[PDB]
C-alpha cells in the first residue's frame, strides 16, 4: 500500500485544483468582443450591487 | 568579526569561477577545493580559538563573535550575524560537506561548468547565512535565496533538458512547498513585530528585543502555528514533506547532498533557536500535537521506506523516520533530550551524505537504478558493498556510531519527561533494522544472474574511496567519543532550556 | 531473521535502561546494587515493569 | 490665478514635450525623414528628463485649479519619460524594416508623453479626463501603425471600442458625481449618499478598464499580441504607471474614499484581479498574451496596497516603488522581444515554444529576459522582491488578511509560467541602434540587480519625492 507514495499526492492537490480552475478560467475568455463588453456590464452590476450592500 | 568573510566566500568562490570559466575548463573544480578548504579554516579556527566549553548559565545572549551592520535602517534590518556554539558545529558540518560536493563533482566537465559550481557555492554559503542570524529578516532573506538556486541544479542539472520529469514534478514542488511557507512565516515575522511595536514604540527586527515582547495569551499561538509551518515543510514532518523524495531521486547526488545533509538540519535549527525562545506558552500548549506527528514521522517513513522499490527514494525516505526523533527531542524540557538531538543531527547529516554518494557511485558503475533489478553483486565489487554495508548499519542504532548516542539519549530524556508517548517511539528502532536490511540484502545479497548488466563491473577511483573512509572513520569517532561536541553546545542548549523552563 | 528478532530484544533490553536511569539515576551495577533499596522506600510498582522488560 | 514665471517653471515638463511635438511636426514636413525624426524626439524628452531637475528647484505648488505639482508628480513624470526613452530606442530597430511612412510613429509617442505628464499633475477632475483620452489617441492609433497584418488592425479596432466605451463610462460618472459636489475638484469633492457613491462606481468601471481589472482585463491578451513589440513597451509600462498616479491621488484627497464602502469593492476586486490573473496564465505558450496576464496581476498587487494607503503611511512609498520595479522589469523583457524582431518581418513569430535555446543563439539577451523574469515573480536579488515585500507588509499593516493571503497564494500560483519561460531558453535549439537597443535592455539588467541586492538608494529617491 506504500508501493506510492500517498501523502505527496493528497498534497499535490492544491495544484491540481489550481491547474484545472486555472484551465476554466483561460476557457471562460472567448475574442469576442460583445462579451468583453459584456463583461464591463456586469462589471457595473455588481459593483453597483456590492455597492447598495453596503 | 569573521562572520562577514565566512559567509562571502561561497559568494566570492563563484563570481571567480564563472571569471575563470573563460581562461579554462579545469580551473574551477581545483578553484572550488580551495575555496572550501578556507571556509573549514575559519570554521575550524572558531572552533579552537573560540571559548567553546563556555559558562552554561549566561543567559540567552552569549555569542563568541558577533557582527553588526545597519543594512535597511527604517525598520532596524540589520546585518546580525552571530555564532553561537551549537551554530559552529553546523558551519563545520556544512564545509565538510561542501568539501564532498565538491569532490564528487570532481572529473565532471560539461559544456558549462562554472554555473554549475557559482550554483553550488551560492547554495551552500546560504546555508552558512541561515546558521548565522539573529536578525530576523537576514533570517528570513537567507532562508529563501538558498531556495532559488538548487532548483537551476534540478532543472537544468537533473537532466541536460531531455525528459520533462525533471522540471515540472520534481523541481516545481520543490519550490512550491517551501514558498509559500516561507512567506507564512513572514507574516509571522511581521505580526509579531507590529505586537512588539504597540508595546514598545520602536520598529525593530531583532532577536533579543523581540524575545520577551509581552503578547496575550490566545495570540502568540497563531504567530508560533506560523513559525512552525515553514518549520515543518523544510524537515520532513508528516502533513508536508512530499517533495523530499522527488528532490532526491532527481538531482544529481551532489546535488543531494546539498538537499539532504543541510537542508534539513536549518528547520530544527530554527526549531531549537528561533520557535522555542520567542513563544514559551504558546509552544507549551503545542507540545502534545509535537510528539504526536513526532512518533506518526517515525513509524510512517519506515513503513514507506520499507514498501520502496529503488534507492534513491529509499534513503529519502529514510530522512523523515530519522527526523521524528529530533522534532519530540525538540518539544521537551530536557537538557539531555535536546544534547542527544545535536548529536544525532550531526551523525544524521554524516550518515546520510555517505549512502547518497555510494548510491550515485553504484549507479555510474552499473548504469540501473532500479534495485530490485539488481542483486549478488558482492563478488563483482571490491569495496562498494562493504563500506555501504557499514553505512547501512549507521543508520540504525548501531553502537559505535553517533546515531545510536543521538537517537537513545533523546528517549532517555523523553521518559524522563512524558512515559507514554516515548514507549511508543522507541519501537522505530525495530523498524530502523527492517528497511535497513532489506536495502542490503535487496541490493547486495544474492546471485549476480539477477541482472545481464551485472556480470561487467569497472573499478573504484582513489579520491572516491579517500572520501567515503574519512566519512566511515569520522563517524566512528562520533559514535565511540562524543563528549567534546557535547562539551561544545552545553550552554547554548541550556539557556534554551532554562528559558523554557523559567519562562512557563 | 535473526537480526531482526535480536533487535526486538534489544529495543526490550534498552525499554529497562531508560527506566533504570528514571528511577534510579546511576546505571553503574555495583552503585545500582547499594543505590536500589534506598530509592525504593515508597513505591515499588514499576520496579516490575523495568525488571521484566529487562527480562 | 494667472500666469507667473513659478508656474512657468512648475509646467516645464508639459512645455518641453509640447514644443518637441511641433518641431518634429515641422521636421516631418520639411524632410520626412527617419533618423532626423528620431533624434529630434529623443532630444526632447532627454531634454524633458533634464527639466525634470528644474521643477524640482520650484516648491510643491499649484498651476491652475485643474491641477497640483508636487514632488509625487516628479517622480511619475520620471516613470513616464523613460518609458517614452525606452519605446523610441525599441522602435527604431523595428521600423527599419518597415516598408514606408516610417515617420509618424514618434509623433504619437510625444502625444502620449504630453498624456502620461499630464496626469501625473493631477487636482480637478477634468485633467483627469484630458491626459487620460490625450493618452489614448496614440495607442488607439499605434497598435494598428503597420496595419497591413491581419491582426494589428484586428488589436485596434478592439481597443478603439473598448476604450471608447471606457472613457464614455468615466464622463457619465464624473458627472454624476458633480450632481451632489458644487465643484469637481478632487479636494472640493466629497465636502456618504447613494449618487456619489453611484457616481464614483462608474468612474471605478471607465478607470479599471485602463488599469486592466478583473471584469475588464480581455482587452490585455489581445492587443497585446497584435500590437508591435515597441508599442506593447509603452502599453504595458507607461499608459498603467501614469495612470495609477491619477488614481492613488483621487482616493488620497477626497473624504468619500476614506469611506468603507468604496474600500470593499476595491478590495474584492483587487481580490479577484490577482486570482483571475495568475491561474489563467498559465496554459499559454505566447510570451506577449504572457506578459499580458502579467500585468493584470501586477496591477492587483497595486491596488492590495492603494487600499490601506489610509492606515498608515508607508503605503505612499510602497506603491512607489514597486512601480519603479515594475517598470524595470517590463521594459527589460519587452525590449528582448522586441529585440528579437531586428527587421519588420512582417508578422513576428514569437512564443514560448518558439523561445527554445536563444541562449545559444544570443546568450547576453537571454540572460535579460531570465533575470527579468525572475524579478517578475518575487524572486530576490531582484526589485521585484522588495516591491513585493512593501506591499506584504501594508496589507499586514491594515489587516487586510484575505488581500495578503491572495498576493501570496497568487504569488505561489504564478511562479511556474515565470519559471517555464527562465528555463525555456536553456533547452537545445530547434546596426548601430539594434546594438543601442541592447544597451537599454542590458542597463536595465544591471539596475534591477543592484537595485535587488542594494535597495536603499531607490528608497532614498522615493521618500525625497513623496510630501
Amino acid at each position: 500500500l506504500l508501493k506510492r507514495d500517498p501523502l505527496n499526492s493528497m498534497m499535490n492537490i492544491p495544484a491540481v485544483l489550481s491547474r484545472f480552475a486555472g484551465k476554466g478560467l483561460l476557457l471562460s475568455e472567448n475574442g469576442y468582443l460583445r462579451w468583453y463588453v459584456a463583461s464591463m456590464s456586469i462589471g457595473a452590476v455588481v459593483v453597483l450591487a456590492l455597492l447598495m450592500v453596503l | 568579526m569573521l562572520l562577514p568573510w565566512l559567509i562571502l566566500i561561497p559568494f566570492i568562490g563563484g563570481f571567480l569561477c564563472w571569471q575563470t570559466e573563460r581562461f579554462g575548463v579545469k580551473v574551477p573544480r581545483w578553484i572550488a577545493l580551495i575555496t572550501m578548504g578556507l571556509t573549514l579554516a575559519l570554521s575550524l579556527q572558531l572552533w579552537l580559538q573560540g571559548g567553546y566549553s563556555l559558562t552554561q548559565s549566561a543567559g540567552i545572549p552569549q555569542w563568541q563573535s558577533e557582527f553588526d551592520m545597519p543594512w535597511i535602517p527604517r525598520f532596524g534590518i540589520s546585518i546580525h550575524l552571530a555564532i553561537d556554539g551549537l551554530s559552529l558545529l553546523m558551519v563545520v558540518l556544512t564545509g565538510l560537506l561542501g568539501v564532498l560536493a565538491v569532490l564528487c563533482s570532481w572529473k565532471e566537465i560539461e559544456k558549462y561548468q562554472g554555473f554549475f559550481h557559482l550554483n553550488l557555492m551560492w547554495i551552500l554559503g546560504g546555508v552558512i547565512g541561515v546558521f548565522l542570524a539573529i536578525d530576523m529578516f537576514l533570517f528570513f532573506f537567507f532562508w529563501e535565496m538558498m531556495l532559488v538556486p538548487m532548483y537551476f541544479l534540478i532543472a537544468l542539472w537533473g537532466h541536460k533538458a531531455s525528459d520533462g520529469k525533471t522540471r515540472i514534478t520534481a523541481a516545481t514542488k520543490f519550490f512550491i512547498y517551501t514558498q509559500a511557507s516561507g512567506l507564512v512565516m513572514l507574516i509571522a515575522i511581521l505580526a509579531l513585530v507590529f505586537v512588539h511595536y504597540n508595546a514598545t514604540g520602536v520598529w525593530t527586527f531583532n532577536y533579543e528585543e523581540l524575545l520577551n515582547t509581552p503578547m496575550s495569551s490566545g495570540v502568540e499561538y497563531l504567530l508560533m502555528l506560523g513559525f512552525f509551518i515553514a518549520f515543518a515543510v523544510k524537515m520532513p514532518v508528516v502533513p508536508l514533506h512530499g517533495w523530499l523524495p522527488d528532490a532526491h531521486s532527481q538531482a544529481p547526488t551532489a546535488g543531494s547532498v546539498d538537499l539532504a545533509g543541510i537542508l534539513l538540519k536549518t528547520a530544527a535549527y530554527g526549531l531549537l533557536r528561533f520557535s522555542l525562545p520567542l513563544f514559551p506558552n504558546a509552544s507549551a500548549e503545542f507540545a502534545p500535537i509535537a510528539m504526536w506527528l513526532g512518533v506518526i514521522g517515525i513509524f510512517y517513513g519506515a513503513w514507506m521506506a520499507f514498501a520502496q522499490t529503488d534507492i534513491k527514494r529509499l534513503i529519502a525516505y529514510t530522512s523523515v523516520s530519522h527526523m521524528g526523533f529530533v522534532l519530540i527531542a525538540i518539544y521537551t524540557g530536557s537538557q539531555l533530550a535536546y544534547q542527544g538531538a545535536v548529536i544525532q543531527m550531526i551523525a544524521h547529516g554524516l550518515s546520510a551524505a555517505g549512502l547518497f554518494i555510494l548510491c550515485g557511485q553504484l549507479y555510474e558503475r552499473i548504469h540501473t537504478r532500479d534495485m530490485r533489478m539488481m542483486g549478488g553483486l558482492w563478488s563483482k565489487m571490491k569495496w562498494l558493498p562493504a563500506l555501504s554495508l557499514f553505512f547501512a548499519v549507521a543508520t540504525l542504532g548501531m553502537p559505535g556510531t553517533g546515531n545510536f548516542v543521538g537517537e537513545f539519549m533523546i528517549l532517555f530524556g523523553s521518559f524522563q519527561v512524558v512515559p507514554v508517548i516515548t514507549v511508543i517511539s522507541t519501537f522505530g528502532l525495530v523498524f530502523a533494522s527492517v528497511y535497513s536490511l532489506a536495502m542490503l540484502h535487496r541490493a547486495y545479497f544474492g546471485k549476480a544472474k539477477s541482472q545481464i548488466a551485472s556480470q561487467e563491473l569497472p573499478g573504484m577511483s582513489l579520491r572516491e574511496l579517500f572520501m567515503i573512509l574519512l566519512l566511515v572513520v569520522l563517524l566512528v569517532l562520533l559514535g565511540f567519543y562524543p563528549q567534546p561536541i557535547l562539551d561544545t553546545s552545553h550552554s547554548a542548549i541550556g539557556n534554551i532550556q532554562q528559558w523554557f523552563v523559567n519562562s512557563v | 531473521k535473526a537480526f531482526v528478532v535480536t533487535r526486538v530484544g534489544d529495543v526490550f533490553l534498552a525499554f529497562a535502561l531508560f527506566i533504570l536511569y528514571n528511577e534510579l539515576g546511576t546505571l553503574n551495577f555495583r552503585e545500582m546494587v547499594e543505590l536500589a533499596p534506598a530509592h525504593f522506600a515508597d513505591g515499588n510498582n514499576m520496579l516490575m515493569w523495568a525488571t521484566l522488560m529487562l527480562l | 490665478m494667472t500666469i507667473t514665471p513659478q508656474n512657468l517653471i512648475a509646467l516645464l515638463p508639459l512645455l518641453i514635450v509640447g514644443l518637441t511635438v511641433v518641431v518634429v511636426m515641422l521636421s516631418i514636413a520639411w524632410r520626412r525623414n527617419h533618423f532626423l525624426n528620431a533624434t529630434l524626439s529623443v532630444i526632447g524628452l532627454n531634454a524633458a528628463l533634464v527639466s525634470l531637475w528644474f521643477v524640482g528647484q520650484a516648491g510643491a505648488m499649484d498651476v491652475t485649479p485643474l491641477m497640483r505639482v508636487d514632488g509625487f508628480a516628479m517622480l511619475y513624470t520620471g516613470l513616464v519619460l523613460l518609458a517614452s526613452l525606452a519605446t523610441c530606442t525599441f522602435a527604431y530597430p523595428w521600423l527599419e524594416g518597415y516598408n514606408d511612412n516610417k515617420d509618424e510613429f514618434y509623433l504619437l509617442v510625444l502625444i502620449a508623453a504630453l498624456g502620461g505628464i499630464l496626469l501625473a499633475n493631477a487636482n480637478h477632475l477634468a485633467s483627469l479626463f484630458l491626459g487620460i483620452e490625450l493618452i489614448s489617441l496614440p495607442l488607439f492609433g499605434l497598435v494598428g501603425y503597420a496595419f497591413r497584418q491581419k491582426r494589428s488592425l484586428e488589436a485596434s479596432i478592439k481597443y478603439t471600442i473598448l476604450s471608447a466605451a471606457a472613457s464614455s463610462f468615466l464622463l457619465f460618472g464624473m458627472a454624476l458625481v458633480y450632481a451632489q459636489s458644487g465643484d469637481l475638484s478632487f479636494v472640493a469633492l466629497g465636502k456618504n449618499e447613494p449618487l456619489l457613491l453611484a457616481g464614483f462606481g462608474l468612474m471605478i468601471v471607465g478607470l479599471g478598464f485602463k488599469l486592466s481589472l478583473v471584469p475588464f482585463h480581455l482587452w490585455t491578451p489581445d492587443v497585446y499580441q497584435g500590437a508591435p513589440a515597441p508599442v506593447s513597451t509603452f502599453l504595458a509600462t507607461a499608459s498603467k504607471i501614469a495612470i495609477f498616479g491619477v488614481v492613488m491621488r483621487l482616493f488620497l484627497y477626497a473624504p468619500v474614499g476614506d469611506s468603507e464602502a468604496i474600500r470593499v469593492v476595491l478590495a474584492i476586486i483587487a481580490f479577484a484581479s490577482i486570482i483571475f490573473g495568475n491561474l489563467m496564465a498559465l496554459s499559454q505558450t505566447n510570451i506577449k498574451r504572457l506578459l499580458g496576464y502579467s500585468s493584470i496581476s501586477h496591477l492587483g498587487y497595486l491596488l492590495v496596497a492603494l487600499i490601506a494607503l489610509q492606515t498608515g503611511e508607508m503605503s505612499m512609498e510602497a506603491v512607489g516603488v514597486y512601480l519603479a520595479g515594475y517598470l524595470f522589469s517590463s521594459l527589460g523583457a519587452f525590449g528582448v522581444v522586441s529585440l528579437m524582431s531586428s527587421p519588420y518581418r512582417g508578422p513576428d513569430a514569437d512564443s514560448l515554444f518558439s523561445y527554445r535555446g536563444l541562449f545559444w543563439h544570443r546568450p547576453i539577451l537571454a540572460a535579460v529576459m531570465t533575470v527579468m523574469m525572475l524579478s517578475l515573480a518575487g524572486i530576490p536579488m531582484t526589485l521585484g522582491f522588495i516591491g513585493k515585500f512593501y506591499v506584504l507588509a501594508v496589507g499586514v499593516q491594515a489587516h487586510l488578511w484575505w488581500l495578503v493571503g491572495a498576493v501570496v497564494v497568487g504569488s505561489a500560483i504564478g511562479l511556474y509560467y515565470y519559471l517555464r519561460v527562465a528555463v525555456s531558453l536553456y533547452l537545445h535549439a530547434p546596426n548601430w541602434q539594434y546594438s543601442a537597443g541592447g544597451i537599454v535592455v542590458l542597463i536595465s539588467a544591471l539596475l534591477v540587480l543592484v537595485l535587488g541586492v542594494w535597495p536603499q538608494p531607490l528608497i532614498s529617491i522615493v521618500r525625497l519625492a513623496m510630501p
